[PDB]
């Protein structure tokens, strides 16, 4: 009862072939279904019965596989194939794998980096927020570290990253660290330091307190 | 034809219970199951439970076995989706499906109920700027934004200019904070040559509280 989908994600370009996978820890005959699902939308039945297409659903999908092997496939994506797949047991219980998402290609691109001090307004409030922005790189893996007079920060920082842009198919990403406007006030450089592996060595951007 | 609607959003605090229903219109409710699913932001799917609506038969999903209850009301084609001990972990968007044709699938997905868990109460946010300086600026061009912080539910809107601002806007996730509000940050990079002159306002919309922001972002 145990579904398991690899690659986690999958980078194509339209007119591709696509395959992804999924497992089952035990032997589930063809009791097997695909779905897909885009961001703020409902899931969708892609395929039932391991390999049957649900009406409606373009030929260039297929599915394959029985026992504990399964794959789906897209012959030749299209720009409305880009969103991401689950595969789920349909024999006993209905486990979901983990998804898989079809991601836009494109080259690799590092960040551009850039560093936001906390508004007055704000710490008026008693409360500081340092953001840091990673802007339009690509692939999505990159790393944010926070260092306050050369203090390495953990735990205090919360990042997000953007869907694939539209235009450039890169990603952007936005950690911000927070404190209290006391402890703030008791530190001189702030900084977050980027590694991505469009980077040879790190990328660091900072401010001093009261520059 | 065949639909699934579920009722509106929820906000609950920690330790309550939740209780959201689907109807369902367009094949004999009765004749089948009524599966539930879960979904936490940006996670993937995960099934709940199932219910036979002619006996009230069910059957759950191991973790959720003692905290949900799944009922059904075949005179008003109604099923319902009772969880207990609600915990911020909780907080989901919560699906009912069905499979009228019995492919053995889920054919058939309610819109989705959006159930928020928290110790905090509806909140407006509060816009701080994320000014346009030496230090946001690559070439000639200037990444400046607003800081939309400690708000609950989700979501938020955010548009600059009134919609005028679109190229080169990035308006990210929001996190969800310790202390159990949400924070996001919206961001757009601009000709720095354009600092002087243009003047760039984000419009922030937070419909649950009916707060409206405009934050006007100088360097």
């Amino acid at each position: 009862i145990q579904m398991t989908q690899s690659p986690s994600s999958v980078s194509a370009s339209v007119g591709d072939r696509v395959t992804i996978t999924c497992r089952a820890s035990q032997d589930i005959s063809t009791w097997l279904a695909w779905y897909q699902q885009k961001p703020g939308k409902a899931p969708k039945l892609l395929i039932y019965a391991a390999s049957t297409l649900q009406s409606g659903v373009p030929s260039r999908f297929s599915g394959s596989g029985s026992g504990t092997d399964f794959s789906l496939t897209i012959n030749s994506l299209q720009p409305e194939d880009f969103a991401t797949y689950y595969c789920q047991q349909a024999n006993s219980f209905f486990t979901f794998g983990g998804g898989t998402k079809v991601e836009i290609k494109r080259t690799v691109a590092a960040p551009s980096v850039f560093i936001f001090p906390p508004s007055d307004e704000q710490l008026k409030s008693g409360t500081a927020s340092v953001v840091c922005l990673l802007n339009n790189f690509y692939p999505r893996e990159a790393k944010v570290q926070w260092k306050v007079d050369n203090a390495l920060q953990s735990g205090n920082s919360q990042e997000s990253v953007t869907e694939q842009d539209s235009k450039d198919s890169t990603y952007s990403l936005s950690s911000t660290l927070t404190l209290s406007k006391a402890d703030y006030e008791k530190h001189k450089l702030y900084a977050c330091e980027v590694t991505h592996q469009g980077l040879s060595s790190p990328v660091t951007k900072s401010f001093n307190r009261g520059e | 034809e065949v639909q699934l609607v579920q009722s509106g959003a929820e906000v609950k605090k920690p330790g309550a219970t939740v209780k959201i229903s689907c109807k369902a219109s367009g094949y004999t409710f009765s004749d089948f199951y009524m599966y539930w699913v879960r979904q936490a932001p940006g996670k993937g799917l995960e099934w709940m439970g199932l219910i036979d609506p002619e006996d009230a038969d069910t059957m759950y999903a191991e973790k959720f076995r003692g905290r949900v209850t799944i009922t059904a009301d075949t005179s008003t084609d109604t099923g319902y989706l009772e969880l207990s001990s609600l915990r911020s972990e909780d907080t989901a968007v919560y699906y009912c499906a069905a499979d009228p044709w019995e492919l053995n699938a889920f054919n058939v997905w309610g819109q989705g109920t959006l159930v928020s868990v928290s110790s905090a109460s509806t909140k407006g946010p509060s816009v701080f700027p994320l000014a346009p300086s030496s230090k946001s600026t690559s070439g000639g061009t200037a990444a400046l934004g607003c800081l939309v912080k400690d708000y609950f539910p989700e979501p938020v809107t955010v548009s600059w200019n009134s919609g005028a601002l679109t190229s080169g806007v990035h308006t990210f996730p929001a996190v969800l904070q310790s202390s159990g509000l949400y924070s996001l940050s919206s961001v757009v990079t601009v000709p720095s040559s354009s600092l002087g002159t243009q003047t760039y306002i984000c419009n922030v919309n937070h419909k649950p509280s009916n707060t409206k922001v405009d934050k006007k972002v100088e360097p």
